[PDB]
């Protein structure tokens, strides 16, 4: 009931996106990329919703240090 | 006890099935984190049956490429039609069981899926954070150390010791960062000589204190007394540390050590029939229901008749019920005295105890003894209370002039007024012996 | 007859993002997100449970009640102004 | 009768419902893992 | 001025004479310390003339072995008969001149006569004590309040970016130093370790405390406890310590681009524009980095008010000033933001430091929001850029005598209040009533 | 009180109170001094052995006068006189 | 006939009694507070007379110093000295 | 000349002892103070 005909100028598996993803860099759900590069430093650290849920860590039994998930492997050996 | 989704547990009995699901969960989560806004809307947030965008959550099947909406009950149907009961919410990365009708929230293994192929070591060697530290919740005067340092610094035997460079000459450590007695030498350098009066030696001294012991208390307990014991013991330690490998030739053991003697004695022939000598660095005396210092020392030097010690005296061939008496075998050169005003770790005796500028000690030594007289040369007192504790120090210097040390305000003060203070520690230097 | 065609053509025009973020920004700053988060915490107690399906249908209506008129209207108006464009 | 009114409404509900369901997802899951892991809070 | 015995000075003009005098002084004095009472009495305190013991002070003649009493002037007589004007007092070894009728008290060589043999060397290489140090008198600056330090670190270790850098072991791995004793960052890690992982959980702080007072001599801390100054100090340590563990001697760091925790998450950039109201030209555009912003609060009730004032077109006065066309009309200046930090740290300026020791607290409460939006302060429609408040430090008291408290929003949305060693919970309604000194804001949404 | 005729005769002989040169008087102690241990004016040597420790450090009239010291021109240390000559020999 | 003051002093020394007399005297005066009061007075006089000259300063100090000694110390030490003089001196 | 009593010789021995002690103390104060004034003209 409204004028759509010219607009169409421009005209399934979720697993399909896997290569396109590896082409792509880290995304944020509500930190727009354009705005990041314009208004923030290019190498600025970012965590989205950093108080969203408890700090995700574990602790070493053999030293007691608190360990960020991505850090636990390098620590042990 | 609170249990996990039974459905996901069953599939996990198959260690090879598990691997597949964790791999798929990691894959989604990666795709989710690395997809441009437009892409993400049209590929993860577009239901395969209704074709709507963001018809509520949109779950990505954990078994085919189907995406199903929540709002129109469309993943539910997928799960009912062909038996796919697991699906991942594309907003968060969360995994939902449709037979339970709840998210699989409580399995460390799924939550931490990027450590999938190291999980065995990760449960072996690292633990889940304790309930207590899980959010890192924890909070974090020195006038009781300065007060004592001021007395040490106005003590002719120690001043002499330090200016004599004896420690400097042997300290192997040679540095006030590490060495405590080196700290002391720096206080004496800043105060009496040339910088090249400051707090460098003090700061350094404090910082050695806190590291050294243990840490403990170590800002505590606000007990000038135990700090004095601490200082002097350190001093002796560093003397031992300096050697090339039960008494001692150090500054501390040749000026502050004397001996109590604890005899058992024969009433009849007045002979020690048993004698135990025990060194001391200070004397600790009670001031309860007492008015002056001599009365404290009197009570300390008293004789007791023991009801538990019936014995044969050899020297006078008789049975006795012996009499025990504490008394001084050897006097130190500086006699340090504590009045016990503190119940041990919030109560405090506040009685004024009268103490002389000259104290005769002949009446407290064994074996008659001539005059032995000390000159008062240092007081520490404590205003305020337990918790509210402020120690002040008072010292006499060459010339007879007294000075008061109130947390870095230093001011001259009369003898008459020092003698009014509520003494806690008293410092006495040997002056005359006849 | 489909309505997902409108939607598809909004994502493509990049106006879905504008709307989606403008909405979050307003709710966030209204304190909506937070009041919701609390509402959920609350019902998990006053129903002693943590089942997503259950908590959701006591929360979600009230959640929607909580969105203020100011934001409804302004976003709705932005959608219309984008509908003209498209259809 | 897919008017602009009922459509606009549709779309807004979708965004709003998706978001209530995201937050609720995020918070229930959170409190579950908590009660399991620490049965004495 | 005080005088010297001209008589003694006369004899010290001949160096052999000088040396006999000191030799005897040392000998007299040595005897006084090395004679038994009966011997001292009979042989140093008995007058040659009247044979009385202790007829006042008995002097030991410096040029023979006669002993002269005072109360009958028997030494004065010896000195008149035979010419021996000097004598030493057998009770104190003090040298007296019977023509000056006084003691020789103020010649250092005579007072320090045991050093006669090295004297030239001694007065060359050492000096008498300074008037002000001679008695060792001086205060000891006691370390009462460190609550301006505890407070800052509760922000730092509740800061999701720093926790992440610490628990990531990124520093620990690379620290050459590797000791809590000497390295500042190791201290912070130990604080993280004690707090979050697993005697008193005070040790890291104590290590942190101590490095502070050494590397900053003598203060920090105990002259001025600006919680804000201590912020600047810490984040700067972290940057120095990062730059120590580089591979090269390479000036990308410190600027134009560091890559350390501080510079990647705390640093933004201001853009000062010097513009004409005549011609539109921009003569200067400096862009200076910042690690925090300081805001003026006088006569303001709201945080955004304080920000607006910071953003307003400043009027500038340079008298002999050069502009194209309108060299006349004063130059309009504006600060605005050119780059935002991942964490915006803000200081409300409450401690006015005035002339001489004078100062003033500004206690007036400023209204600050749970979410702050910075689109208005950025450089030249700009999208909503929303930060979330996660920490506050407020200060009760006076500029010299007053106390800091920390408040942090921990993961979940629940606020806690840190007073030295007393952690407690607190209602957000109630934390927004606090007198904000240091606000800490984490980036949350950008459209 | 009572007037005095003289010293008892037996005392006079026992203590030889009838009797040095002596403008040699004080200089004649130098020999006994050299084999005599340090002596204090009012610290009775014998009481000191008995009541104090044999190794005891002693300073007579410690506050009589101000600390005798001098400061090093190079390092700024305050040196007791007995320590100066070693400090200066590096 | 007669310089018995000195001979009497020789005996007191050799018998060890001078030491006892002399040591008792200081014990007392020290404890009594006298030696310190004499120090203050000497300083006071150096001040009043703007001088550090011994002969002149002793000249005003000594006689006051002497008065200050307590009737107690003065009495007790004389008794001691008399008790000693009687073992050796015959009377009238 | 005049009467030498037990009292008079005794007072002689006391005065001797007392005048020595005073002259010791005054000597120690006068010198010590001379030194401080020569060493530090400002005070
Ligand atoms: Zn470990
Ligand atoms: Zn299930
Ligand atoms: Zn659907
Ligand atoms: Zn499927
Ligand atoms: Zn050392
Ligand atoms: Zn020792
Ligand atoms: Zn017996
Ligand atoms: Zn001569
Ligand atoms: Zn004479
Ligand atoms: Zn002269
Ligand atoms: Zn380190
Ligand atoms: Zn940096
Ligand atoms: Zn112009
Ligand atoms: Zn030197």
């Amino acid at each position: 009931k409204g004028i759509k005909p010219k607009v169409i100028e421009e005209y399934d598996s979720w697993k399909s996106l896997m290569s396109s993803a590896k082409d792509t860099p880290l995304q944020y759900d509500h930190m727009n990329r354009e705005s990041l590069k314009k208004y923030f430093n290019p190498n600025a650290q970012l965590i989205e919703d950093p108080l969203d849920k408890p700090i995700q860590y574990r602790v070493c039994e053999k030293c007691g240090k608190p360990l960020a998930l991505t850090a636990i492997v390098d620590h042990l050996e | 006890a609170m249990s996990i989704c039974p459905h996901i547990q069953q599939v996990f009995q198959n260690e090879k099935s598990k691997d597949g699901v964790l791999k798929t969960c990691n894959a989604a989560r990666y795709i989710l984190n690395h997809s441009v806004p437009k892409e993400k809307f049209l590929n993860t947030m577009k239901c395969g049956t209704c074709h709507e965008i963001n018809s509520g959550a949109t779950f990505m099947c954990l078994q085919c490429g189907f995406c199903g909406c929540w709002n129109h009950s469309h993943f539910l149907s997928h799960s009912k039609q062909i038996g796919h009961i697991f699906g991942i919410n594309s907003n968060n990365g969360l995994l939902f069981c449709f037979k339970c009708e709840d998210y699989i929230g409580n399995i460390d293994l799924i939550n931490d899926a990027i450590l999938a192929k190291y999980w065995d070591d990760v449960c072996t060697k690292t633990m889940v954070p304790s309930m207590e530290r899980r959010d890192g919740l924890s909070g974090l005067s020195t006038c009781f150390m300065s007060s004592i340092l001021q007395c040490l610094i106005h003590n002719p035997y120690f001043i002499r010791h330090s200016m004599s460079q004896i420690h400097s000459n042997n300290c192997k450590v040679r540095s006030p960062d590490k060495c405590f007695s080196c700290a002391l030498d720096k206080i004496v350098h800043e105060l009496y000589g040339a910088l090249n009066n400051r707090q460098t030696g003090f700061i350094y001294l404090l910082t050695c204190a806190w590291k050294i012991n243990q840490n403990l208390a170590g800002y505590s307990q606000q007990d000038a007394h135990e700090f004095w014991q601490f200082i002097i013991n350190q001093i002796h330690q560093s003397y031992v540390l300096d050697l090339p490998n039960k008494q001692c030739e150090c500054i501390v053991h040749t000026v502050f050590e004397g001996s109590l003697e604890s005899s058992i004695v024969c009433p009849g022939c007045q002979n020690n029939s048993k004698t135990t000598i025990d060194p001391f660095l200070d004397l600790s005396l009670d001031i309860k229901d007492k008015k002056k210092l001599y009365e404290c020392l009197d009570s300390f030097h008293k004789k007791e008749q023991l009801k538990d010690f019936n014995y044969h005296c050899g020297e006078c061939n008789s049975t006795q019920d012996a009499i025990k008496q504490l008394g001084i075998h050897k006097l130190p050169s500086v006699l340090v005295l504590q009045l016990k005003r503190f119940e041990h770790l919030n109560r405090k005796l506040d009685d004024f105890i009268e103490f002389p500028t000259y104290l005769n000690m002949k009446n407290y030594c064994s074996t008659k003894v001539p005059d032995i007289i000390y000159e008062l040369i240092g007081i520490v007192s404590h205003k305020g209370t337990v918790n509210e504790g402020h120690y002040i120090a008072f010292c006499k210097i060459s010339g007879g002039q007294w000075f008061k040390f109130n947390d870095s305000m230093v001011s001259s003060i009369s003898q008459e007024e020092v003698l009014k203070e509520q003494a806690y520690l008293l410092f006495y230097t040997i002056r005359q012996v006849n | 007859q489909l309505k997902s065609q409108i939607q598809q053509y909004l994502v493509e025009s990049g106006n879905y993002e504008l709307i989606s973020n403008e909405l979050k920004a307003r709710l966030l700053q209204e304190g909506w997100v937070d009041k919701v988060k609390d509402l959920t915490k609350s019902e998990m107690n006053i129903n002693e449970s943590t089942n997503f399906t259950q908590i959701l249908s006591t929360v979600e209506p009230k959640a929607l009640e909580m969105v203020s008129d100011s934001t409804r209207e302004t976003v709705l108006k932005q959608i219309r102004e984008f509908l003209e464009e498209i259809v | 009768t897919i008017t602009i009114d009922s459509i606009s409404n549709g779309i807004l509900n979708n965004l709003l419902t998706t978001l209530i369901q995201d937050i609720v997802a995020r918070e229930t899951t959170q409190q579950q893992l908590l009660k399991t892991r620490y049965p004495d809070l």
